[PDB]
This record gives structure tokens, C-alpha cells and sequence, in this order.
């Protein structure tokens, strides 16, 4: 892997300590979380990583069952049009071996993009199939 | 004599036991609880 | 004009009568030895008290009442008050859990 | 014992216990199955297998030729339970609990 020389000198940083939207207590996840949003300020983009995120979803939906504990992202086709950050963060899991808090880092991530946009975002919990009407 | 001996040799040896576990159990606990962070380090340099 | 509660995060593991609880990022959270509802039903909880606040943000609960509905996954409510149960000369000859419940 | 495909690979041993990480693409093996760490390439040693670990890591514990094994070694799976030669062809012989004469 050679990874880009903007991301190799933010990882390399004790950007966990910078300032953030919000102060979320330190976590895991959160340290993958606060890595993407600190890179994607940088360029001012944070939608990126949000498509990668939802390439990553449709692409698992596809892979064998347990294919985080196998996993090579490098091999990977589905991963190789991901954005920079977003593969270097996942090579990063993949070395680490947490690659199962995919999930959990994007929630952290979208947490802190519409804190930084403000957007509130109200969470609609309704039964299966009824969702149909939501004018209430 | 012979009878308050091996009682008294005996609860010697189970009081050791119990003492040994009793620690060795606090310190699984204490190893158990703890965790090693997300490895900061040049994962790709390898 | 609404009966709005604390939701402060979703419940992880269930152990026997303890639970552990993981917060929704960017929620009030929770307060130490305080009591808390998990929502078993859109009508019924059961209630928790607080024993542990991790670094990682997770919550150890202790059950109190309705173990068997309570399965992970479920949503949680922060009261952010402490246990306070009935007292008074009616409560003489009768009999009650510690929760006050008769 | 026959063997059918490599599942990983002799990563720590303390005494008489071992723990295997598992080959590219976790094959998998059966719990409480026998298997053949090459320890040599004409011999093999025998385990037992006795935890199948989440991240894929497999506890073994060692039957024979404890000495002789070394971490990196391959691993190979019988697949299969252990089995021992029984009947009227064993009486009158001395044996270990894996058969051998």
C-alpha cells in the first residue's frame, strides 16, 4: 500500500486532541470517525465519504458471511474506487482487525458532518411497512 | 493428636489454595476489563 | 405540550440480571446511580439503575423488574433522578417491593 | 491419519497447549478433530482441537512430538474424529492412546 503523503502526515499527528464539532467520549470507533472528518476538512468535502460509506454497505450485502475477519481490502474490486481517506481507513481497521465497526464509524462520522453543516436530524421509528404515512 | 494434625496440615494447604486463587482472580479481572487501543503505527510500511 | 423523555442510547448485552448499555452519539447521557426505563414496548419499561460509567461511553445497568423483555437493542430513557420510592402511614400493613410496588 | 487441506499455521506454544492462526481464507476446521502439524515434511505431529476463536485462532492441544514443534509450521486437517485400530489383531500388544504400537 503507498498511501498519500497529506495522509500519512495527519496519521502521524495527535489530531484526536484537535477540536470538533461535538465531544463525543473517545472510543474505538470514534478515533476512525474523527481521522475521516479531520482529513475531509481539510479538502472541504465531506459528501465523499459518505458515497464510500454507502458503496461499502451495497458491496458487503454481497460478500461471504464473515468477511471481516478474512478480508483484504487491497484485493477487494468494490473498494478500489474508494476515496483515499476512506481506504486508507479501512486498511487501517483491516490492520487493527476491527473492520466489523464499519457500521458504527460512519454513524459517528454523519454525526459529526450535520453537527458541522448544522442539520438536526429527527429519528421516525414506525412498524414494518408502516411508513407509508409520516405526516404526523 | 494424629487427628488434630492432619486437620491442621490440611487447613494449611487450602488456606494457600483459596489465598493463590483469590489474587489470581483479581488479576484476570484487571487484565480482563483492560484492552490495548487501536494500534497507532505505520501499518503500511511492512 | 409533550411527555418527552431522555433517550440516551440503545441497550448492548444482556447478562442474566445486569445489562450493558452503548449511548447514541451526540445524547444528553446518563448520571451516575440514577434510575432508567428500557422500553421493552411502545407501553412498558423496565427499570434499571446506573452502576458503571466506562470510558468508552458504555453504561452498566442493573435490572430490576421485566428481565425477560428486555432484549438487546432496545431503546433507554433517562429519568436523571434518583430512587425514590412511596413513604407515608398508608403504606402500614402491606406488603411491597423496593421499588414501592405492592 | 489422513489429511485433506491446510488450515492454518503454529503461532505460540506453552508446554503442552498450542494456538494455530488460520490459513488465507479460513477453511475452517471441526471441533474437537484431530490434526496433523508438519513438523517435518515426512512427519506429523498430532493435536486435538479444543477452541474455535472468533478472530479465527484455533487451540490445539498436543498429543506427541511436543519438542519437535515450532511455531510457523503448517497444519493439516483430518477432518474427522479420532479413531483407533480395535479387534482381535491388537491383544497381546503394548499401544498409546493414539494407537501406535
Amino acid at each position: 500500500y503507498t498511501p498519500p503523503e497529506g495522509l500519512k502526515k495527519l496519521y502521524a499527528s495527535d489530531f484526536e486532541n484537535s477540536k470538533y464539532p461535538l465531544n463525543i467520549v473517545p472510543s474505538d470507533s470514534v478515533l476512525f470517525a474523527k481521522f475521516l472528518y479531520k482529513a475531509a476538512e481539510e479538502k472541504g468535502n465531506f459528501d465523499n465519504i459518505l458515497s464510500d460509506f454507502q458503496k461499502i454497505a451495497a458491496a458487503a450485502s454481497k460478500l461471504p458471511i464473515f468477511w471481516e475477519r478474512t478480508a483484504v481490502v487491497e484485493k477487494i474490486p468494490e473498494f478500489k474506487q474508494l476515496s483515499e481517506p476512506t481506504f486508507f481507513t479501512l486498511v487501517w481497521m483491516q490492520n487493527n482487525g476491527m473492520l466489523e465497526l464499519i457500521q458504527e464509524v460512519a454513524e459517528v462520522y454523519e454525526t459529526f458532518v450535520n453537527a458541522k453543516q448544522k442539520k438536526a436530524v429527527a429519528k421516525i421509528f414506525v412498524a414494518p411497512g408502516g411508513e407509508k404515512n409520516v405526516e404526523e | 493428636q494424629q487427628r488434630t494434625s492432619s486437620l491442621y496440615n490440611k487447613t494449611r494447604q487450602f488456606g494457600i489454595t483459596a489465598a493463590l486463587i483469590e489474587i489470581l482472580s483479581a488479576m484476570s479481572s484487571l487484565e480482563g476489563n483492560a484492552m490495548k487501543g487501536v494500534r497507532r503505527n505505520k501499518f503500511w510500511e511492512g | 405540550f409533550f411527555k418527552t423523555t431522555e433517550m440516551i442510547g440503545y441497550v448492548h448485552s444482556i447478562d442474566g440480571t445486569i445489562a450493558t448499555l452503548i449511548p447514541a452519539p451526540g445524547n444528553p447521557g446518563v448520571a451516575y446511580n440514577t434510575i432508567i426505563q428500557i422500553q421493552v414496548s411502545p407501553t412498558t419499561f423496565a427499570a434499571g439503575l446506573v452502576f458503571n460509567l466506562e470510558k468508552d461511553g458504555r453504561i452498566g445497568i442493573i435490572l430490576m423488574d421485566n428481565i425477560t423483555e428486555v432484549q438487546s437493542g432496545q431503546k433507554v430513557m433517562a429519568t436523571g433522578q434518583l430512587l425514590h420510592i412511596p413513604v407515608g402511614a398508608g403504606v402500614l400493613g402491606k406488603v411491597v417491593n423496593p421499588l414501592g410496588h405492592e
